[PDB]
């Protein structure tokens, strides 16, 4: 159920079949326009996992303090260390791993081989401001936007890497701290 | 009251073969209008939001016809039967409209998609005259 | 050994860039404005631009 | 605290607008 391609690939060998490109055409030139950038993109990313996130309400500077400590990991370890950074930015990470992880599912790749082969970001639209100064002076009060790019590959070189895992705190009837026998730190 | 009731009851069990009847009598019932000019010339604002209704009611009732006619019994069997879960699913949407060889799978499914919505609305109409 | 067999296409700098394809940008944007979208020639050219975008992957 | 009734409309549009959303 793969969109159609609709050219060879540069692979070393094909895994695919050309198709025959379509005959008809959109209605308005807007819709047409349109659709052949969307066509242009289908061609990409085969046999790989991607997600593009596009407007996300933080800076570039803001954003690389978390991606550049999940490049090159597995994805199991990259997902656990988004998780625990108590950061605003974390949380659009998670997001776009899941997402890129459910895009690979999807073209036929298996989750447990996965690894984080490319992330970037680029630049949006930036919504423009003043803020007054002292003695009549004004400066620049900028709200900054950028998107988010995560590719997942199968056995692509990744860091060895590796966190200790632990279990949390055990509350209710699974805790039998209160069982305990303290009568034999009284002997020799 | 009570004529439209029973109307309601047999509509919100009808397969697919019924729709195809359903929308062959509408368009039995329809004249069919010819393609309408916008009001304003090409550079007014309003030029590019207006929406020719009469057409388009005629050419998406034409459409399920022409895409009912692809399907198959034993997927209308299939579609009668599962409602949302057909609807989703992307290899059966794909397979029909690779078999017509023209439309694609968004109208395929948007065409399926209208016969429950017939069926929905049956229902909800069913409880309003019936109580 | 011959042509055909040693030929090779040299790698542009990035910075030249924007002065070896300033023709075919010129002609795309005379084909759009002059014959539109639904023409023959424009079809043409989004063929090519797939089998570019398709060689991507490698 | 003290936006226009006038503009109620167009305040919405933007909202939603300017979400992040997933590319295709
Ligand atoms: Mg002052």
């Amino acid at each position: 159920s793969r969109p159609p391609l609709y050219a060879r690939s540069g692979k070393f060998r094909e895994s695919e079949e050309v198709q025959p490109y379509r005959t008809w055409y959109w209605y308005d030139a807007e819709t047409e326009s349109e659709e052949r950038r969307k066509e242009l993109r289908q061609q990409l990313y085969r046999d790989s996992g991607m997600s593009y996130y596009l407007n996300i309400p933080q800076s570039m500077k803001k954003l690389e303090r978390v991606v550049r400590v999940i490049r090159n990991l597995a994805y199991d370890e990259a997902w656990k260390q988004a998780c625990v950074l108590p950061l605003k930015a974390a949380g659009f990470v998670k997001e776009g791993l899941e997402h890129a992880r459910k895009d690979a599912e999807e073209k036929g790749l298996d989750p447990k081989k996965l690894v984080v082969s490319t992330v970037y970001t680029a630049k949006g639209k930036y919504l423009r401001g003043f803020q007054p100064m002292g003695k009549g002076f004004a400066g620049r009060k900028t709200t900054r936007k950028t998107h988010l790019r995560i590719v997942l590959r199968e056995n692509a070189s990744v860091l060895p890497f590796a966190a200790q895992v632990v279990s949390p705190s055990r509350v209710g009837g699974a805790s039998q701290k209160h069982l305990r026998d303290i009568s034999v730190r009284y002997t020799v | 009251r009570d004529e439209i009731i029973k109307l309601l009851e047999s509509r919100k069990d009808m397969d697919v073969n019924g729709y195809v009847m359903y929308c062959r009598e509408e368009l039995g019932k329809l004249t069919v209008p010819r393609p309408r000019a916008p009001p304003v010339s090409p550079k007014h604002e309003d030029y590019k939001t207006f929406v020719d209704e009469e057409r388009v009611t005629y050419m998406r009732m034409k459409q399920h016809e022409k895409i009912s006619l692809f399907l198959t019994e034993e997927e209308k069997n299939t579609v009668t039967t599962k409602g949302k879960d057909i609807l989703d699913d992307k290899r059966f949407i794909q397979t029909i409209a690779s078999r017509t060889g023209f439309y694609i799978a968004e109208e395929v499914r948007d065409c399926l998609s209208e016969f429950f919505n017939f069926r929905d609305s049956s229902r909800r109409l069913l409880t309003y005259y019936a109580d | 050994e011959g042509y055909v067999l040693h030929e090779k296409k040299p790698v542009v700098p990035r910075a030249l860039r924007s002065f070896a394809f300033k023709s075919q940008d010129e002609h795309k944007s005379f084909v759009l404005a002059r014959l539109g979208i639904f023409s023959e020639e424009a079809k043409k050219i989004h063929l090519n631009e797939l089998r570019t975008f398709a060689k991507r992957d490698r | 605290k003290f936006q226009s009734r006038a503009e109620k409309k167009y305040r919405i549009m933007d909202e939603k607008v300017g979400k992040p959303r997933f590319q295709a």
